[PDB]
């Protein structure tokens, strides 16, 4: 899973 | 708008209640109307305003993510089912952008042009971009070029003003770094970009933790952490 | 009704879809669209009927709760904090109430009326105990007592139902005791009761397996766990 | 937690 914030 | 009749500070108070309750979509209306009040937000209010938002739109995008896919096994042996895939995936990629239309509405009016210190600017300018990348997941016609290019401006905007303003730990500045390499590698075409910018955001991130506090930064941490997954991930 | 364009089909269909992406507003908006053709459901749209409101419902009472506690820690050596908890608390009510009485209407118009065998009457008298129910959990007036009355009397004729018509294992008899039980600890203030109908409806069920067919009936299964899992919080 | 169906 990418991850962004 | 209906949160006109309520003071400011209740606005603000009612988001933290909506917060506890994981009322998101309340959330962000109390602080969409604390924002049409006209004053500047402060730090606390700022992250406020972008949770709650980041949530209505991150479910929007999972429930899009789930119909697409449908749809997309119903376009290779699959069998005719009619329109209804195309037109629910439709009614939730409409009620996204329309999200995505009022938070960068409120972006534009008119919380970036009124931001001085260079954290809120950079923050603001983080949302624009993660809210145009979010409208170039979907897009699919004239216009995605110009969203991707939207997003990227406001992305590359921020960083600009985050190297020369703010200490390379700087939670901001981290998460703007995080979601511009996602930007990099889902929207742009870009994954060498998108490997590269997390590395070195990473690197200096490591090399300036001496002069910090502790259990002052368990934010930096944790989107320290994140550039590290999505680093694994690529490579 | 915004879904009288739709076709019944069509509905059934976004429903799936609506589930399939955990979007259980727009679910239920489906379901009350298909109930509102006229034509009885099958037992399986009769399922995502309960499904869909059932989580929609699920989240405002969790919600509802969170509030709540707050406000009554705001009624103990606690700081005025003016109007704001519980006019946020009522807001949240008055939605929960307002799905609950749609529900509510549903089953009168007209699922119960129409309802003949024994399933499809007892599971519609089951929701119409459980929608009563949740009314129940916030009422504070004069009417408590007889929404109290009211989820009782529906409980109780689906439970004359489902001992004269079912076998004990039948997962709707099973969730209609669980959820009574479940009534008359925590709403009628009657915990022996509750004790009493869980024990013998999980006894009776034990008893009965043996007829049963393997891989057939994983939901009474996990009914029969409820129970259990209750029997031990209570005892 | 009381569980419910
Ligand atoms: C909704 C508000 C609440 C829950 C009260 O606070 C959210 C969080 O708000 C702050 O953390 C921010 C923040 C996040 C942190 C990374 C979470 O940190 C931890 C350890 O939980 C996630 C949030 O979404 C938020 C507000 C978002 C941003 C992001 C916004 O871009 C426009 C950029 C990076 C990150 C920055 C702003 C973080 O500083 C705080 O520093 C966090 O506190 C700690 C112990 O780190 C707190 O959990
Ligand atoms: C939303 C619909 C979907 C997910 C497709 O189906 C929900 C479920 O629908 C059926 O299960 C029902 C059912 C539940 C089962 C206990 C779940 O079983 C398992 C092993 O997951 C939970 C659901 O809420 C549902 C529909 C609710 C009722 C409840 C309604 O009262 C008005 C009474 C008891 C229970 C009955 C109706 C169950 O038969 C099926 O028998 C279940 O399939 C299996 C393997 O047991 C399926 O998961
Ligand atoms: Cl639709
Ligand atoms: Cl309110
Ligand atoms: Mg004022
Ligand atoms: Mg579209
Ligand atoms: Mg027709
Ligand atoms: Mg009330």
């Amino acid at each position: 899973m990418t991850m962004s914030v | 708008g209906a949160m006109g009749s309520m003071e400011r500070a209740s606005l603000i108070q009612k988001a933290k209640l909506a917060e506890q309750a994981e009322r998101y979509e309340d959330m962000a209306a109390f602080m969409k109307g604390a924002v049409e009040k006209g004053e500047e937000l402060s730090c606390e209010e700022r992250n406020l305003l972008s949770v709650a938002y980041k949530n209505v739109v991150g479910g929007q995008r999972a429930a899009w993510r789930v119909l697409s896919s449908i749809e997309q096994k119903s376009n290779e042996g699959s069998e005719e089912k009619g329109p209804e895939v195309r037109e629910y995936r439709e009614k939730v990629e409409t009620e996204l952008q329309g999200v995505c239309d009022t938070v960068l509405g409120l972006l534009d009016s008119h919380l970036i042009k009124e931001a001085g210190d260079a954290e809120s600017r950079v923050f603001y300018l983080k949302m624009k971009g993660d809210y145009y990348r979010y409208l170039a997941e979907v897009a699919t016609g004239d216009d995605k070029k110009r969203i991707i290019d939207s997003a990227r401006s406001a992305y590359q905007e921020a960083m600009d003003i985050s190297k020369k303003e703010m200490p390379p730990t700087n939670p901001i500045r981290l998460g703007l770094a995080l979601n511009f390499s996602v930007f990099h590698y889902e929207i742009a075409n870009s994954p060498e970009e998108a490997i590269s910018l997390a590395k070195t955001t990473f690197d200096e991130a490591m090399a300036d933790l001496h002069t910090l506090s502790e259990d002052s930064y368990k934010d930096s941490t944790l989107i320290m952490q994140l550039l590290r997954d999505n680093l694994t991930l690529w490579t």
